[PDB]
């Protein structure tokens, strides 16, 4: 439902 | 789906570590990042550290680095965090989430306590004391190693009017205490049994309570 | 690091009412921030997520929006299956931070609560302890104070109280408080005293007995 727009800033 | 399960309850011993772990399902595991949340009833909500499954990369919370180490693996889709030097500070409930999703968490108790019954004692009103239309009855349940330990009233019978209190750390065991009230004219009149069983200890004992003098 | 300060800390609701949850960032976090929510012995459920999205399966009576620094979650109307704490989470900047987060309950007339004292059983004591419990039943608001006295002066260490939750019937709370000490300091003293102070009163509940009595 939600994209990586979890803010997958990596670490 | 949308999911995260975590691993069992752990119990360890002060200076040893432990490793948990979180499975992901239903979503690209090396899109989002994993991360790790500690929670405690004195400390609340605190954020331990992140990681990417797709990069490696980690971020930690300054009070963990070094205390704590984060890892994912690819093929089994898991996250794993790991807690050395553990110290009673570190028992408390451990979640990992994707930020939107949670897991159900993982309860870490760090103690030396052996396992331990229960020992057991029927709460009676003051003498005299009786003065009204209900009585309250109680039962303490003291002395315990690990939980949890069912309990309940007149083989379960009595439900009404019951209030089991959460269990609480006394001197390295768990102490826990409820109370039940019904008419007057009920009790003594008719026996009254508080039931309490330790699966731990494999402990099954029964308190009749008795009026007083 | 960024502090979320949310508010209101506590929430007296009424089923079918309009709840309004804020969160207030000490800088810009850019819509990053999620809603959930968690119930006693559960874990967290999400019901927002990046300010304004709503989680799959969460039901459309719930709302977020905010911008820079101030977020809402709205509750259009309160259903029992809500009651448990709400709380904020920003994930623009590490350490993630979350909200203190706010407490609803189930509001109802103050009730005083029903208290009842128990001295130490005859089996404890032929144990060499000695504890003293008194139950403080069915009141309102969760706000409650219990202090003992032995011989008239105040013991502060041997207690320890536990609260249970919100009942689902009534609405009322109820807590245990539980003075430890042994046989042989129990039996240094008379007169145990529980006293319980809550809202619903200035003067206090008091409640006890005598050792020379039984």
């Amino acid at each position: 439902d939600a994209t990586p727009e979890d803010l997958n800033a990596k670490l | 789906q949308d999911q995260l399960q975590q691993s069992g309850a752990e119990l360890v011993r002060p200076g040893a570590s432990v490793k948990l772990s979180c499975k992901a399902l239903g979503y690209i595991f090396t899109d989002y990042e994993i991360h790790w949340v500690k929670q405690t009833p004195v400390h609340g909500l605190e954020w331990i550290g992140g990681i990417h499954p797709g990069s490696s990369g980690t971020a930690y919370n300054q009070k963990f680095k070094g205390k704590a180490t984060l890892t994912a693996d690819k093929s089994s889709t898991t996250a794993f965090m790991e807690l050395s030097s553990l110290t009673s500070e570190d028992s408390a409930v451990y979640y990992c989430t994707r930020k939107d999703y949670w897991g159900q968490g993982t309860l870490v108790t760090v103690s030396a306590a052996k396992t331990t019954a229960p020992s057991v004692y029927p709460l009676v009103p003051v003498c005299g004391g009786t003065t009204g239309s209900s009585v309250t009855l109680g039962c303490l349940v003291k002395g315990y190693f690990p939980e949890p330990v069912t309990l309940t009233w007149n083989s379960g019978s009595l439900s009404s009017g019951v209030h089991t209190f959460p269990a609480l750390l006394q001197s390295g065991l768990y102490t826990l205490s409820s109370s039940v009230t019904v008419t007057s004219n009920t009790w003594p009149s008719q026996t009254i049994t508080c039931n309490v069983a330790h699966p731990a200890s494999s402990t099954k004992v029964d308190k009749k309570i008795e009026p007083r003098v | 690091d960024i502090k979320m300060t949310q508010s209101p800390s506590s929430m007296y609701t009424s089923l079918g009412e309009r709840v309004t949850i804020t969160c207030k960032a000490s800088q810009d976090i850019n819509s990053f921030l999620t809603w959930f929510l968690q119930k006693p012995g559960k874990s967290p459920k999400t019901l927002i997520y990046r300010a304004n999205r709503l989680m799959i399966g969460v039901p459309s009576r719930f709302s977020g929006s905010g911008s820079g620094q101030t977020y809402s979650l709205t509750i259009s109307s309160l259903e029992y299956e809500d009651m448990g704490i709400y709380y904020c989470l920003q994930y623009d900047d590490f350490p993630l931070t979350f909200g203190a987060g706010t407490k609803l309950d189930l509001k109802r007339a103050d009730a005083a609560p029903t208290v009842s004292i128990f001295p130490p059983s005859s089996e404890q004591l032929t144990s060499g302890g000695a504890s003293v419990v008194c139950f403080l039943n069915n009141f309102y608001p969760k706000e409650i104070n219990v202090k003992w006295k032995i011989d008239g002066s105040e013991r502060q260490n041997g207690v320890l109280d536990s609260w249970t939750e919100q009942d689902s019937k009534d609405s009322t709370y109820s807590m245990s408080s539980t003075l430890t000490l042994t046989k042989d300091e129990y039996e240094r003293h008379n007169s145990y005293t529980c006293e319980a102070t809550h809202k619903t009163s200035t003067s206090p509940i008091v409640k006890s007995f005598n050792r020379n009595e039984c």
